[PDB]
């Protein structure tokens, strides 16, 4: 619905500043180690929390996983999403016209355990959207 | 040398192996610094899936490499296959003869030690 | 009996749109690769939430699933549920006749790690009807 | 030119069973576009069940080319053998003189990259 | 004891109307491929809820299983719980009154995933008895 | 005929096989309707137990069929072995000279596709 | 220490009834093809609940649970149960003076699925006892 | 009879094995009722724990005979191995000369059919 | 913590009784079959509950294995812990002035399925305790 | 004595390797008592972990007796391999000339029977 | 996020005290038998408690593992963290500047299970923080 | 000695390989001390990992000493492989002429016995 727009608004508001990080847009992904530290953003949920009768009112689940190589330290996941995503989408005018209310949910850590191939840092957002 | 009887056998056959199946490995950086070693390479494919698609397939690399050459060796150093730049991640311990060197690609990851 | 009529009344309103999909009704399925992007309709609980001592007033979930190859991005398919399934239920007289109440629960995705060969998107409908 | 005195014989043993069983392949789009890639086409069975019945049977090709060939053609490209066409999804790394090529079906799904 | 009186009252009236199926009673079934679309009646939890100080009266809940040919479609698994079983255990006098109380719990399928030998069908009863 | 010198031998071996071993059959509507297929029928055994004990054991045939007579025979049409009657539900992909034949057993159930 | 003479009594209680099964005391039990069908007596649980603040009050588990063989169907082990057994439980003065209140929780089935050599029925108490 | 030209030979050997081992056995009840058939009879372990535990260790006879005598045996039935009695449970179905025969032990548990 | 000079004393404290097994302490054990019948103890949990502002106020709770060879009946494992450990530390003085409050909270068997070497008593405790 | 042609050879290869393989064994205790059967004993090693580390590591006795000379063993009762006692668990059902007798260590666990 | 800082400034805190063991940053370890009985320091969570219009207000949580050798007795692990943690970070003035609020959570053990190649004890502490 | 014509075989192979790849080891501390043996000592790797990631890369040694040596050397003392330090955890049981040796790194770990 507006989650093509969404998404594309919110990669665009990500890449303005400085690169050196692929901009996956979606979920397939298919990193190879060529296109490493990278970022992803998707949405879960989009349930029918009614909230009004005045309209559908709908509310979903925004994930944007960064993806560092394998043993990497922490730091550096610390400084990627305290540099390049907290503060950056913290106030961007196209999701707040796009979307109604917008409030962080989470923020934690994974890796690959076998053959230790990947290492990711996920913040996890909450948007209720009106679609 | 050994009270072995067969490891002088194995290391003869270590030998064998080595000039007649691998390469000659340079190795950067670490206190070995500029040295060459024969050891035989492969590279095993390995894929991982994370979440709900997001295939990051690699490959584990593995020189062979012989034990007595490749004493403190150490982990954060570097190595070059060739034209190929590779980084140490873990020493196997030795079998009798050698070990398996399994090695990283790219700059290796900080040190995070203190 | 109404589930065979409700089912048949959403896949003849699906039908009744573009067409250019399989619309697999019932439940076995069975693809192969040559009837892919396709749609399918099935209903699950179905339980016995009488509320009123006038009639039984069961309730059930109903399932439409869509079916994409492989690594086809989210984008699309988010694309294809708003052109195709979504609002197609916002007015549709032979449920209204069937049917007591309809209201939407859920709206997810899944896929295929190994062998990858199939994506799905699910829409999951909270239905109260009396049989 | 193979520094291993075993790579020329493996290299000949590729020869000789890539010239000896499998098809040739033209290649469409990519930066080869037109070329001819001789190969041993396989496609092994493969199921899916989703949900309850949801049964997706398909198959998994494979072609296990040649290194040199395979060099420079990403993953978007497309591919024809004989009359039927597919398109290459992930290249396996080289075992020392080829690599098992993976292919899809059909056009290519997207790029999706930004 | 009341619960082979139940199964033997409940397959009776089963088989008052016109046959075509299987009346497998108890537990062990084996069907091999010739014995085919078949039901079998059940009983599980008898737990002592006592709810009253004149009596035990106790609670469990009844099972009508379905079994037809591996995939074939739910549109028959509906027609079969709504037109063969539903309406005419709907009122069985015998198990009036065998039984202090009879409220209806759930309906259900499952199909065998593994070499699809099956598709199962549950309708699910409670049953507050007094023995 | 094909750019193999192989799947010529495995072509040869699979019509000896088939000539040597298996029944011939009569495939029942369907487009080829009155058409007789020579395979190699084996009838496995799997038992699956659903709820307590709920054993409902039968078998999974499969007759082996050669790739050129089953095109154009999708999933609905039946077949006979001798005097029993199955239904085809799945065919595999050509391996190269045959392709596996997935056997049901009595009635096909119902086309379920509108 | 009284779980052994609550074995005990409940053990005799079983055995001045008419015999024709084994008795197996405790747990570790073993069968073999020749001592079938069998009823063996155990507790679990054994907490501290209050209930009062004089005396400890314990209370605790008790499982009396049959075999009888591989798939033999639900009707004997319906008239095993509740004719030889909770006919038994209802009333028996030793374990009325031994123990402090007594409840009947749970009554439920189970076999051996891979191999099947046995059918088990179990049928748990609660026992509040002081020690 | 059989029209594979193997067939006869699979045939041929399962006559040869069933007489070269396995002893012999006769029937009780069921249509065939008195008659002997010769097999080769085998039992392995089987335990199961139960509860915490509850080992029932047991075993699972099978016999191996071929097809043509045990038609219209259906379950019921029993049948002794000389002096010991068993009964059948499962029959396998035809791999083409013979079946497997599974058996139980004592009397048949009820029938609980309608 | 304090955990080593509790065990001690409590070890202590059930080796002033009839001697006759090991009195392995903390968590390694290691038996093999020469030092069998034994007893252990450890402690787990050990959180901040606070319930009090002026100090910590700790609490963790305190194990008491006790292992006994394979398949030994329950009969005689209810003997031992009501001869060995529950009367013994009913009434301890060390562990009254180490700790604060002592409250019994379970008691349960478990026994080895796979190989069976082993066959295990548990007497879980819980304590309220200042550090 | 048996309708068998191939079960007299393997009692003959079996106490072939009971009299080539195995030692005595002296039995006490049962309906038995005093008697000494031949057979191949072995200790195979096992752990245990119950719970974090409570390593319990033991050994799994067995004997493979034959049959005849060991029938009504029962479980109960004890058995003395060389100078060290051993009692007996579980009797497997003789395979066609002998069978495994697993054996417990030290004193027997009471009866619990009652 | 702080997260660096406020891992730096325990460790150099903790490193101020009497050494003897490493003291790994972050996560990736990395141990073998040269760098044994060590500290590492990590941190998870980091949700949204919001709790007031002012600041973010975020919470995290803070793990100090210790590992020690193989199957070593739990003594030592009890004596490391009676002393060479849980006091000294009592308090220290840099984590106040950082956090607002830090609070003890829980302390427990577990050892390798398979090839038991080491032990670790886990401090789990709840810290408080803006961004 | 052996009263089964078998043991004195394996004894003798046991010798023989002792002798053809085995290394002397010195015990000490225990009631043995100084004292020497031989035994084919090996060390398979092994990984774990002790949450979201802890690599912790050891060794696993075995030695595989005669039986007759072997005894009364319980659990607590340590042993020397040349230069390098280990200390026996476990003791296999006797396998018919020797079993083997799991060995530890470092000092033992206290005793936490009573």
């Amino acid at each position: 619905m507006k989650h093509t727009e969404l998404r594309a608004a919110v990669l665009d508001a990500l890449e303005k500043h400085d690169t050196g990080a692929t901009f996956f847009d979606g979920r397939p992904a298919v990193f190879d180690e060529a296109d490493f530290p990278a970022v992803a953003v998707y949405l879960t949920g989009a349930e029918y929390t009614g909230e009004e009768l005045d309209s559908d009112t709908w509310q979903a689940e925004l994930h944007i996983e960064v993806f560092l190589p394998a043993q990497v330290p922490d730091s550096e996941l610390d400084a990627w999403m305290e540099s390049r995503i907290y503060p950056v989408m913290s106030d961007i005018p196209a999701l707040s016209d796009l979307i109604t209310s917008m409030v962080a949910s989470g923020y934690d850590y994974r890796r690959d355990d076998d053959a230790g191939l990947w290492s990711s840092a996920d913040l996890t957002y909450v948007i209720t959207y009106e679609m | 040398d050994f009270d072995n009887l067969f490891d002088a056998a194995i290391a003869r056959a270590d030998e064998t192996i080595r000039g007649y199946m691998g390469t000659s490995a340079t190795i950067t950086s670490g206190e070995q610094s500029g040295a060459v070693i024969r050891g035989v390479f492969d590279d095993p494919e390995n894929i991982s899936y994370a979440g709900q698609g997001v295939r990051v397939e690699g490959s584990s690399p593995s020189l062979f490499v012989r034990t007595d050459e490749v004493r403190q060796l150490r982990r954060g150093d570097t190595l070059t296959i060739g034209e190929e730049n590779f980084w140490v991640d873990r020493v196997s311990p030795d079998d009798g003869g050698s070990c398996h060197l399994w090695l990283g690609r790219g700059v290796p990851p900080a040190v995070n030690r203190r």
